[PDB]
């Protein structure tokens, strides 16, 4: 669910990337794949800072890696945590910086 | 594959809102933008937008056609749309304005979104008339 | 380079996305990663698919659909393979790309 | 001065490398900054096109106004910032501004939210952050 921060159950992928994000559109959750994008511990790190905005939560620091952005089996969204909506203008504005450069 | 038309449905009055509140505000872009130029942030914006009432304008008889009422979500709250005889746009309407790109203002697109505005209509009772 | 066309080299995937296109922006060049957007062949398509989410492009490579939605961050290695570049598709392709995300 | 280039060999390399990334980051960014310094007609000129290729078109064959970002656009500084691929036909001739195709394409991309205060400033604090690394890059590399 767009927005939506969930929890990364591959124990290989969790140290880097222990939480990952739906930026999806709601409207098409009959597909059965979702666009998210990963978050990384500000610990394990400067970060580009409009392409890779800080999202200070109750989980903690992190580096929200817009340039691994990444298509994912829907399967994979089976632990949701909390939310992201109040950052959606940050999240929408990095994507578009990976992609239009405006 | 009843379960898919009716998945089909909610989601088409989910589109078919978003592109009404799309049409309302490409009816008042002078309007919509000196307000959204006015307002310090986007946050601000979004809120100039769903407290006021907008004028139907040019869109007054596209908005009033029969198979409108029945394209309305059934999470929308009575207070949405029209009262008497203004608009009022719901979070996700202003949000959608906010976040449209220039070049949707052209001719072609902005032709585009009615036209498909009004294909949902029909789509909608279509898929009701399936059910 | 963006819209930039390159051949998929994995053979194991290479039948069902025999070509991506590179949609990263080019100011972003220093990256090592690419945001990219597999094609895959109209005919093995077993179903019509949205044409908002999915652009159709008839290039002398042939006759794909861009599957946006499968969308993915690659190591910039895999680039190995350019042939073509579908700049005049732009629009068509941030639409795609808009349409996964913001919805309208 | 302000640690522009991160140490590391090849210093002079890497810092051109730098300079070449900004300016061409800098053309985009001048030529929003030029849109929102002329936001009503450059909106007008849109809305008056039939498709966004029409409307690409038109941005680009007539001179806008420099408005709130004139001062800047007419420093010494700012032109020696131009990326030296950028034509003689394009930037400003007899007080207006010429944009180029890549320009135009990034304003008929822009939101509608970037028509807010704190969005338009952020731009414009962007761009004039551009000119003042490009400033210093050139100078480094000017011994």
């Amino acid at each position: 669910s767009q927005f939506t921060l969930y929890k990364n159950k591959d124990k290989s992928s969790a140290k880097t990337y222990p939480y990952f994000v739906d930026v999806q559109s709601d409207l098409l959750d009959n597909l059965n794949t979702r666009l998210v994008i990963p978050l990384t511990p500000i610990e394990l790190l400067k970060a580009p800072s409009h392409l890779c905005p800080t999202i200070h939560i109750d989980e903690g620091d992190f580096i929200m890696l817009t340039q691994q952005m990444t298509s994912v089996p829907v399967k994979i969204l089976s632990e949701p945590v909390n939310e992201l909506s109040t950052f959606r203008n940050e999240i929408i504005a990095a994507i578009d910086f990976l992609i239009t450069g405006i | 594959m009843t379960r898919r038309t009716i998945f089909e449905l909610r989601k088409a009055r989910d589109r078919a809102h978003i592109l009404e509140g799309l049409a309302l505000a490409l009816a008042n872009i002078d309007e919509i933008i000196e307000l959204i130029k006015n307002a310090p942030t986007p946050a601000e914006a979004k809120e100039g937008l769903i407290s006021r009432g907008w004028d139907l304008g040019n869109v007054a008889s596209m908005l009033e056609r029969a198979g409108t009422d029945a394209a309305r979500p059934d999470w929308l709250e009575p207070e949405f749309g029209i009262r008497e005889g203004k608009y009022f746009l719901t979070e996700q309407q202003a949000q959608a304005i906010l976040e449209l790109r220039l070049h949707r203002l052209t001719g072609l697109e902005h032709e585009k979104i009615l036209d498909e505005y009004k294909a949902l209509l029909d789509e909608i009772a279509e898929l009701m008339h399936i059910l």
